[PDB]
């Protein structure tokens, strides 16, 4: 029975794909986040019940996946999203997501968790402002669209 | 290479003497098409639906 | 080429685009013939004896070209045209085809250009005498340049790209030499290719022959860790240098035996009152042979780009090759069963294609197959990093006095780089308490006579990992 | 293999124009900003499939480039802004924004990216507050349309 | 080639008209704003062409120019602001908008920019929140319409 919970900042991602899961930099992000899922639904009113109304489920919504990391200026990966962009030549990817943790019977590192995500192609592409008077780093963003997301049991 | 559309303008009505051609400067973002089919509707007395006959195409 | 008003100028050319590209750790030597071998002032190949022998470091194919020139003429091709005609003689179809008879054995320049094709970095070249017409190649000019590629430091990697046309027992003397000093310098690796029969078209299970009579060749036991051999050669795209009076022109008709004609290409050529159409066909035919060489410089290349890539601590295979139409014989697994484990331990890895994949290279194992420790290439290449870059850490520190804050200062370096190290995923473990140890003192590593003299003595162990190769897939019917 | 990334506050930019690439005020900025890409799509519903639904995409969407320097009190880019906005007489130009670093093998400087930005054409202008009582320098910001960015490669 | 940059709390305003250009306390103002200008664009798909879209100029729009002081008790500019908004009588002046420098060749004052503001008009007028607890200056406030403005080059 669990007395502490898991920490959050130990993680990775994974493509794949083309040839990117053997590409050390592509695994490297400084953060993830959009894994989440929503059901929509209608509300029915019946007449003579005055106590409560029915919900109907209707359709499930899924949010895009956000990726952030130091500007790399040679990626194979930033190819295949500019590909997509430029000449309208979508080819969508599966990817795996991982939250680690230290195990041992000495010690070493495994999966802790696992999420398996779905037809991914390009949705947004950003890199942040250059000012001439701050101390910052060049921060590039992806985003990305998907079917849905699984758990690996 | 982007192609453009072009208008053909003819003579003849077995379009074979060809008078002019003018080219679309921008393309446009959509166009549509409508069909449709023309049936006879009587019915007979006291008669539960229909078997319609075929008019034309139009 | 000489300009002396200010502005733009034009010209029209024909070449093959460029490629370079940025390594650190694959850092190769090739040796073999040049045709002009000229830097500064001084010509190297000036006087028939008396050869200046020296590695010159270059950084790209136009350096290369700077220095050593480019080619000589084939003198071996034959172009055949086939007509197709009737009874009365009409010409219906005329066709064209080129083919090769004997290749001149120098070959370092589309050797090179290869080289660069595949992602090769900063090389080192040492010529041993000029290029020549009658193909002959000595064990003795080749030896003294690996001899003088001794002096070299930084070269990692020994590359003979005209080794094929060796005799067995030259070739056996020539390899035994190499892995030698690879021993001595304790921080080298050994290319090598298989040779096959020299007939054409090659016949079948040729590869079964040649894999036999290179277990024969008498090598060094004890040094066969420091090598690696590749199979078989390989087609690829680029075109031969000839002149234009020396190809030789056949004809037949309607499929009948083949006859000389008494015109060359020059008696076709239009400038010279030829026929330029038959000559315009001759050109597009003699265009279109793919030239064949050895596997080892595009593993070369391949080496560099790997090490880029995915680090040297991984196993340089299942990577495809670049500027590559076919392999010239095809392998089976059953083939690469005795290829692959044999009783001897020289394995012999293999060029294969895959479809949809194209041409990779399968298998990573050295000439020492049966070693528990040193099987792989990847540990052999990371263990050679590891060991040359804390011989230069720990170079500073000679000429010190012999007491225990030397010996301080050494060990601390020592774990700042093993540390760095285990960060990059390189050494296995959790904790950098798991991945190595480091150990020095009196009593523990040296001894007091020891301290008398001037050596220091120092105790290392790492920990790393080892690849997978056989994957096994079960299948069964689910109840319903 | 990358272990630190870029650095934000070394930049440059570039007028490939009527004659300003060789003019020296017009290079130096305080802030640039506007360099992202968008993708609009729509979502379709299939009958029966009631995991996800399908993102279909339509169009393309690029933000505006923005600039700030201290006021210049004759400048020959705002002549060509002007020209345009009083006179309704526009002329497009091209643009390069470099990211630059120090290369060294002694020193020196030189670009580490550089984007080509195509058909640029003025859309708005403004100088900052006048205000008696504040320690501040007039300042002035220009913003852009364009047609795509990209990577010289 | 400049080397530092402008400063922006010295300036002044002057009205071309009636006869308030030598009157001196129309001319002492705590804050001026409102000194920009924009271009207003649609959008056009071409069919086919799925790498951009058309951006097309449509009409000029122009802010309001926000003027600020202490309360002036009697002011001819007040009088003739509120002849225009109780009798609907409008009669549109001329402006001129300046921002300062001390120039030397000893020292003297002198004009460094200078925008002219046509055809300007009363818009709004406002007076600060009465407060029996605080510590406060009466500060009135004049918004004003006008055509556009242009550089005195």
């Amino acid at each position: 029975i669990r007395t502490y919970p898991p920490v959050s900042f130990f993680f990775e991602v994974v493509f794949q794909g083309e040839n990117l899961d053997k590409d050390v930099v592509e695994t490297r992000f400084q953060s993830v986040t959009g894994l989440s899922v929503d059901m929509q639904t209608e509300t029915l009113k019946e007449g003579g019940e005055n106590r409560f109304e029915h919900i109907l489920p209707v359709r499930t919504k899924y949010d895009p996946l956000v990726l952030k990391r130091g500007l790399v200026n040679d990626s194979q990966m930033v190819k295949w999203c500019m590909d997509a962009i430029l000449n309208f030549d979508i080819r969508p990817m599966n990817l795996l997501v991982r939250l680690l943790h230290i195990e041992r019977s000495s010690s070493t590192i495994a999966p802790l968790m696992t999420w398996k995500v779905i037809n991914a192609w390009p949705k947004k592409w950003s890199v942040s402002e250059f000012n001439a008077e701050q101390n910052s780093i060049a921060v590039e963003s992806l985003e990305l669209n998907y079917s849905y997301f699984e758990t690996l049991k | 290479a982007l192609t453009k559309v072009k208008l053909l303008a003819y003579q003849d009505k077995r379009f074979e003497n060809k008078l002019g051609e003018f080219e679309l400067p921008i393309n446009p973002e959509q166009f549509s098409q409508s069909f449709k089919v023309e049936y006879n509707r009587e019915q007979a007395q006291g008669s539960q639906r229909n078997d319609p006959e075929f008019k034309f195409t139009k | 080429s000489t300009y002396k008003t200010p502005g733009v100028y034009i010209e029209e050319i024909s070449k093959f685009p460029p490629s370079i590209a940025q390594v650190e750790t694959a850092i190769p030597a090739f040796i073999g013939y040049t045709q002009i071998a000229k830097v500064g002032v001084e010509n190297f190949h000036t006087d028939a004896d008396n050869l200046i022998l020296r590695p010159v470091r270059i950084t790209s194919l136009l350096e290369y070209e700077q220095f050593f020139g480019k080619a000589i003429n084939e003198t071996t091709i034959q172009v055949v045209i086939q007509d197709t005609t009737d009874s009365r003689g009409n010409l219906t179809e005329r066709k064209a085809s080129a083919r090769i008879t004997s290749p001149s054995p120098h070959n370092l320049y589309y050797s090179m250009q290869a080289y660069f094709a595949n992602g090769g970095g900063p090389c080192y070249i040492v010529s041993v005498g000029p290029m020549s017409n009658t193909g002959t190649i000595q064990l003795e000019a080749l030896q003294n340049g690996l001899a003088e590629v001794a002096k070299e430091d930084e070269v990692t990697l020994l590359v003979f790209p005209e080794s094929q046309s060796l005799s067995d027992e030259n070739y056996a003397a020539l390899m035994s030499a190499a892995l030698e000093q690879c021993a001595n310098l304790q921080d080298r690796f050994t290319v090598m290719d298989l040779k096959l029969p020299a007939t054409r078209p090659i016949p079948a299970n040729a590869i079964v022959g040649a894999s036999n009579a290179f277990r024969d060749l008498s090598l060094p036991q004890d040094n066969l860790k420091y090598g690696a051999c590749y199979a078989p050669d390989i087609e690829t795209i680029f075109n031969y240098f000839y002149q234009e009076d020396a190809v030789t022109i056949f004809r037949s008709v309607n499929g009948g035996a083949e006859e000389q004609d008494t015109l060359t290409m020059a008696g076709y050529n239009p400038a010279n009152g030829g026929d330029g159409i038959q000559y315009a066909l001759i050109e597009s035919a003699i265009d279109q042979l793919p030239l064949i060489l050895p596997p080892s410089p595009l593993v070369v290349g391949q080496y560099a780009r790997t090490d880029n890539t995915r680090g040297v601590w991984k196993a340089p295979a299942n990577v495809a090759l670049s500027s590559v139409i076919k392999p010239v014989l095809k392998i089976t697994n059953e083939q690469q069963n005795n290829l692959n484990v044999h009783p001897t331990g020289k394995s012999i890895n293999a060029i294969r294609a895959f479809t949809g994949k194209g041409t990779l290279i399968w298998g990573a194992r050295t000439l020492a197959g049966n070693d528990n420790e040193w099987r792989y290439v990847s540990v052999r290449r990371f263990f050679n990093m590891a060991e040359e870059s804390i011989k230069k850490g720990s170079e500073p520190f000679v000429f010190e006095p012999n007491d225990a804050n030397t010996w301080t200062k050494v060990k601390a370096m020592i774990e700042n780089f093993l540390t760095l190290q285990w960060r990059a995923g390189a050494l296995a473990g959790a904790k950098p308490e798991q991945a190595f140890y480091v150990k020095i003192g009196l009593n523990e590593t040296m001894t007091a006579l020891d301290i008398l003299e001037g050596r220091m003595i120092v105790e290392i162990g790492m920990a790393v990992v080892r690849p997978a190769e056989f994957i096994i897939l079960k299948f069964s019917h689910k109840m319903q």
